[PDB]
RNA sequence: CACCUCGAUGUCGGCUCGUCGCAUCCUGGGGCUGUAGUCGGUCCCAAGGGUUGGGCUGUUCGCCCAUUAAAGCGGCACGCGAGCUGGGUUCAGAACGUCGUGAGACAGUUCGGUCCCUAUCCGUCGCGGGCGUUGGAAAUUUGAGAGGAGCUGUCCUUAGUACGAGAGGACCGGGAUGGACUUACCGCUGGUGUACCAGUUGUUCUGCCAAGGGCAUUGCUGGGUAGCUAUGUAGGGAAGGGAUAAACGCUGAAAGCAUCUAAGUGUGAAGCCCACCUCAAGAUGAGAUUUCCCAUUUCUUUAAGAAAGUAAGACCCCUGAGAGAUGAUCAGGUAGAUAGGUUGGAAGUGGAAGGCUAGUGAUAGUUGGAGCGGACCAAUACUAAUCGGUCGAGGACUUAAC
RNA sequence: GUAGCGAAAUUCCUUGUCGGGUAAGUUCCGACCCGCACGAAAGGCGUAACGAUUUGGGCACUGUCUCAACGAGAGACUCGG
RNA sequence: CUCGUUAAGGAACUCGGCAAAAUGACCCCGUAACUUCGGGAGAAGGGGUGCUGACUUCGGUCAGCCGCAGUGAAUAGGCCC
RNA sequence: GUAUGAGUAGCGAAAGACAGGUGAGAAUCCUGUCCACCGUAUGACUAAGGUUUCCUGGGGAAGGCUCGUCCGCCCAGGGUU
RNA sequence: UAGUGAACCAGUACCGUGAGGGAAAGGUGAAAAGCACCCCGGAAGGGGAGUGAAAUAGAUCCUGAAACCGUGUGCCUACAA
């Protein structure tokens, strides 16, 4: 459950190191987002080298929650830390490189690019 | 559930020990209607652990009844104290060695005037 | 708040109407034939149920 | 089609393919048509249904005397469904959870359960104020209108007794009969506590 | 409660291992990326176990890359294909919760060899 | 302007709660277009629903950030302070600029500065009692009337088709999945869970060891049943009728023509009446159906008379919860599983005590998934629902028919 | 009207202009100086230490809030006084 | 009203982080600009703490043991620009 | 003087329980047992102040925010070397 | 409720540190003949029986108004603004 001053970790190389939840895209009153949605954020810390620096206003999205999902099985996943991916309007990550594991909800929301960097899906 | 019977959780389980035991000394009391009806629950649970006698049980209802002295009597010129406990493993685990439960009976009796609380006597069957 | 205007004695028994006391439960005990209430020990002659306690 | 059915409780299932669903476990002793109503002799259509046999020491002779046409035990619930087929109903005759088929689209009327009396807060879902600053104004349920009226409209909605209403549920879906045990699973939740009256029809919208 | 106990009777399974909080278990859980069926294997300690029959479910905790990730699956779900119990550690309580803190070496549990 | 209020009508903004107007912000329908298509512009009909989260500022306003289908305009004492706040206006303190010879003052700023009231009446939200509904009762009911709900995005397909030189790119139709809202519920994920389990500190008590109790926020700490719960789960605003608004007609004269209108006849909107959900015969117009009881006794007066036993039935009283402020509702009262206990389980906790074994010891292993186990489940009349009492009909008249 | 300071507890115009901070800053900080209407003992400027002083930012922290839920006690509620 | 707990988020509340939360004892390490050279300073930021043996220069050290957690409860600064 | 509000607000920080006794009458007085509270005090002395409130035996009109068989209250005796 | 504040143990009770301020409160019956005795009750208070011309003159005592409270009932009242 990510909302609107909600502080994530960069699970790629785009520059970013921590993000700062702007809007929750995809509804007039949301105010919750979960794994696979997409969120307006600005880079509260950000590698002195990369391509995205701080201050920067990027859209992102939700690739692993303290709050996970719930698959139609029946079952659970949940992860230990709140971490998004920086993406292009196209959904193609501005990174090259993923880090850490990844929710296998991105496949059904067409975010192929990510989930094929990913070093793993869960 | 249970009755808070206008008490703090250690204040009403104090209480709750006092009356237990006062009726295993006296084996017929006087109370209110909401305490008789919690004293039956734990006063039938004190005997119950009586008839196991074994010395877990005997440990347990430790835990609950009070040190107090059930009886004295004057045998072989020689004065003998039976506590609240003793009298419970000695005397009303065999007495209700049969009984399957239902050891207590609630007899409901005139208001109190100070109050007019609803009054009932309680005793062992 | 207060009263606007003071209560007149119609309004203020309309209003006690309900506050009245009742009596039930009464009813002759077998041992001494005596009112008591059922379910209680008839404080007579203290006997219940047919037996004396 | 309808039936009457009791509230055992709540338990989940794994269907086809391995998906896990919740499903209301609903008991249905079968039902005995007590009473047929015509537009003759009551001026609708519709047939009367009763449920749950009661002990005779629970009956009276009027209840007794009614159920007598249809040959049965009392009933401790009794039920009028409409929108049936006169012609497939008669006094006596039973009426059984393999009514429904699973996979049948229904709806599921029941009585909430009783929350007593509560805060406009719960009642309603109104915001409470603030729990700081100074307020004084935590769960109270707002202004009561304008000044104009000199009155408070209609529906200025407060505190009071909640629950033990009378709800429906609509398109819930049967996952499974088991005719044996007089039983209905229905996918998700269902008005009421458990042992309470159920209603199940088959669903209007479809 | 012995009503639904009958209902859920028939899909419980049966060759659920003997496991408790504590004991390291790889799962192999069904997927399906479409139609194509793969088994992904999760191993991980056994962080807790709740509920009873049908409804009983358990949660496997495992750190990969670096974040620690926990599953709870149905005891009885049939997408899993089977639980096999690699180890069994030492544990003084029911629910590990506390292991979500720790990292690396803290985390550590010993082995008894049951 | 000075008509009510100065023996007091609290004055901005915000919060809580909304309600209403349409001069309509979005959604719906349509005409015109300097409407190719996608977009639009303007006008007409339309108030059913919806119409945001922040930075700054006491602010309204406004600017900005980021979204949205849209981020409407207004009334209700610039709605709402016996509902809240008190940042500002504005008391007394103090200071700056300024004015004054001065006390002081603003043609201005800045820091700090007591927000009282137990609801009588109406009104509003819930819940009972009385009587009525024309013999007395137990259930099931129709619906006069009333309330609730009413929103909408994106994607796929039709189809890169129609249109267009290209760029670009549909109407109509058919699918999938969301946002907000909302009705329920605890099987799942979690929360809580002060008479559940365990660890542990200090001190004190049970004579001591061992084992426990008291107090320290429940001493603290880790879990957690029932119940109550959202952020959890399931469902809903689906389809379709009838009369219409603007608009478009068909036929058709007045007026040989023309003409949607005068007669006649039709299409047509998230709107109106239904449809969906809920309340509902105190609907004094008190409705309807099924079933039960039976025409008793005494005295007055022909009385729709009076009282007194009852019938069907209900209640008092008592055991209770799925109910509950109290009433009430519902489950029961030995024709008994209503509660308590007992017995057996379950959740829950996590390996009791007493032993044994190893170790110098802390402690570990074993006896043994043990012990304990509020509300959960199933049995069991062992305990208590005993014994009893109160109330409760005999059914008017007139006129059709039979 | 010198030095010094200056949109200041003083700047109405004013949210002055520029720079910093923020995704966005009428507040805040640095600078500028057309000082409406600063200025040298009704002292000017600066200043370590100090402040239940006023002001802005950051970490930590959280039911302050999104958005409320449960539990304990007292009153409320029923009965007697 | 007084009090305890709270999923995910963590000041988005608000005039204002008001209130609450958080820090808090001792021991060791370490500690900035600036300064009136005293301070700033308990800056900051870290580590240790229970129990049982062995040895000690008596403060420690080593070895082992247990728990989620050792100033295991109560009492004790939030900090920085 | 008596109403209304109204048999309503309130009954002034916290633990009591039972057995026995007394008595016309007992949750409230006495005895007993356990429990609980304070313990740099809620303990022991004292100055001021109060001025008989001290003790014994009676009483339950009024006072005691309930009750009271009880009292720092009322009645009668006595008490400060 | 007049007449001195004070017809009565009044400059008193009471209020205030003090100066000072400052009340309320008359009536049995001719005569106490002030209800022996009995009954309910622990008493209080009643019912008899007595005193008295009168006790609804019984010490709250001549008369005994109104507000206010209550009992009994001849009439009306649960579709009414
Ligand atoms: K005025
Ligand atoms: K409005
Ligand atoms: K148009
Ligand atoms: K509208
Ligand atoms: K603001
Ligand atoms: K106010
Ligand atoms: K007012
Ligand atoms: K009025
Ligand atoms: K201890
Ligand atoms: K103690
Ligand atoms: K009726
Ligand atoms: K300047
Ligand atoms: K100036
Ligand atoms: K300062
Ligand atoms: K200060
Ligand atoms: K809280
Ligand atoms: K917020
Ligand atoms: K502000
Ligand atoms: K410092
Ligand atoms: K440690
Ligand atoms: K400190
Ligand atoms: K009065
Ligand atoms: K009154
Ligand atoms: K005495
Ligand atoms: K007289
Ligand atoms: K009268
Ligand atoms: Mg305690
Ligand atoms: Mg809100
Ligand atoms: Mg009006
Ligand atoms: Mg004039
Ligand atoms: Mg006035
Ligand atoms: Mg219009
Ligand atoms: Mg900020
Ligand atoms: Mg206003
Ligand atoms: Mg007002
Ligand atoms: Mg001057
Ligand atoms: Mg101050
Ligand atoms: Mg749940
Ligand atoms: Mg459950
Ligand atoms: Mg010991
Ligand atoms: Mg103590
Ligand atoms: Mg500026
Ligand atoms: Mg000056
Ligand atoms: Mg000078
Ligand atoms: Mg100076
Ligand atoms: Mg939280
Ligand atoms: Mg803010
Ligand atoms: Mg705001
Ligand atoms: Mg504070
Ligand atoms: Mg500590
Ligand atoms: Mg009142
Ligand atoms: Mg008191
Ligand atoms: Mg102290
Ligand atoms: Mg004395
Ligand atoms: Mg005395
Ligand atoms: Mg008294
Ligand atoms: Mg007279
Ligand atoms: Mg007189
Ligand atoms: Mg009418
Ligand atoms: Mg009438
Ligand atoms: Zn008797």
């Amino acid at each position: 459950m990510i909302q609107q001053e909600s502080r994530l970790r960069v699970a790629d190389n785009s520059g970013a190191r921590e993000i700062l939840t702007i809007k929750v895209l995809g509804g007039s009153g949301r105010k919750t987002a979960n794994i696979g949605d997409v969120i307006v954020a600005t880079v509260k810390q950000a590698t002195p080298g990369g391509v995205v620096k701080k201050g920067e206003v990027v859209k992102a999205v939700i690739v692993r929650t303290k709050s996970g999902a719930r698959r139609a099985d029946g079952s659970y996943i949940k992860f230990d830390e709140n971490a998004a991916v920086i993406i292009r309007d196209d959904k193609s990550p501005r990174g090259t490189r993923i880090f850490g594991p990844v929710a296998r909800e991105l496949r059904e929301n067409n975010f192929m690019k990510i989930v094929s960097l990913a070093p793993e899906v869960l | 559930s249970y009755r808070k019977l206008g008490r703090t959780s250690s204040q009403r389980k104090a209480m709750l020990r006092d009356i237990t035991t006062d009726l295993i000394i006296n084996e017929r009391i006087v109370t209110t209607e909401a305490r008789a009806k919690e004293v039956r629950s734990t006063v039938e649970k004190m005997i119950t652990l009586g008839k196991r006698g074994d010395l877990h049980a005997r440990r347990q209802a430790a835990t609950f009844v009070r040190n107090e002295v059930a009886s004295v009597r004057e045998e072989d010129e020689s004065i003998v104290v039976e506590s609240a406990l003793q009298k419970l493993f000695n005397d009303l685990g065999p007495r209700f060695a049969e009984r399957q439960g239902g050891y207590t009976r609630i007899l409901k009796t005139e208001p109190r005037r100070g109050d007019a609380a609803p009054m009932v006597v309680i005793e062992f069957v | 708040a207060v009263p606007a205007r003071r209560t007149s004695k119609a309004k203020k028994a309309k209003r006690r109407t309900h506050y009245k006391l009742t009596i039930k439960g009464l009813n002759a005990c077998s041992n001494c034939g005596e009112m008591k209430k059922s379910h209680h020990v008839c404080p007579a002659c203290g006997h219940y149920d047919g037996k004396d306690v | 089609k309808g039936i009457l059915g009791k509230k055992v409780g709540m338990t989940q299932i794994f269907t086809e393919s391995g998906e896990l669903i919740p499903v209301t476990v609903v008991e249905a002793t079968p039902n005995v048509v007590l009473q047929v109503k015509t537009v003759e002799t009551d001026g609708y259509e519709a047939i009367q249904v009763g449920y749950q046999d009661k002990r005779e020491v629970l009956s009276n002779k009027p209840a007794k005397g009614h159920v007598a046409k249809a040959n049965t035990a009392p009933k401790r619930f009794i039920k009028e469904f409409k929108n049936v087929e006169l012609g497939e109903y008669e006094v006596g005759k039973e009426i059984k959870v393999d009514v429904f088929q699973a996979g049948d689209v229904v709806d599921v009327t029941g009585t909430t359960k009783g929350k007593g009396f509560q805060g406009a807060i719960k009642r309603h879902g109104q915001s409470r104020g603030p729990m700081s600053h100074g307020s004084r104004y935590h769960r109270r349920p707002g202004s009561m209108g304008p000044v104009a009226p000199n009155r408070v409209f209609k529906n200025k909605r407060l505190a009071g007794r909640m629950g033990g209403d009378r709800v429906t549920i609509q398109n819930l879906e049967v996952v499974k009969v088991d005719v044996e045990r007089n039983v209905i699973l229905i996918k998700g939740n269902i008005p009421g506590a458990k042992k309470s009256l159920i209603t199940i029809k088959s669903a209007v919208k479809a | 409660n012995p009503l639904i106990q009958e209902l859920t009777q028939e899909q419980l399974r049966t060759d659920i291992p003997a496991f408790r909080p504590g004991d390291t278990v790889r799962v192999h859980a069904k997927v399906v990326e479409g139609t194509r069926e793969r088994i992904q294997l999760f191993e991980g300690v056994v962080i807790k176990r709740r509920g009873a029959g049908i409804s009983e479910t358990y949660t496997v905790r495992k750190v990969s890359n670096g974040v620690g990730v926990e599953r709870t699956f149905p005891l009885h779900t049939p997408r899993v294909a089977q639980i096999e119990v690699v180890r069994y550690g030492k544990v003084r309580r029911a629910k590990l919760y506390y292991l979500r803190a720790l990292h690396g070496k803290a985390a550590r549990i010993k082995e008894i060899r049951r």
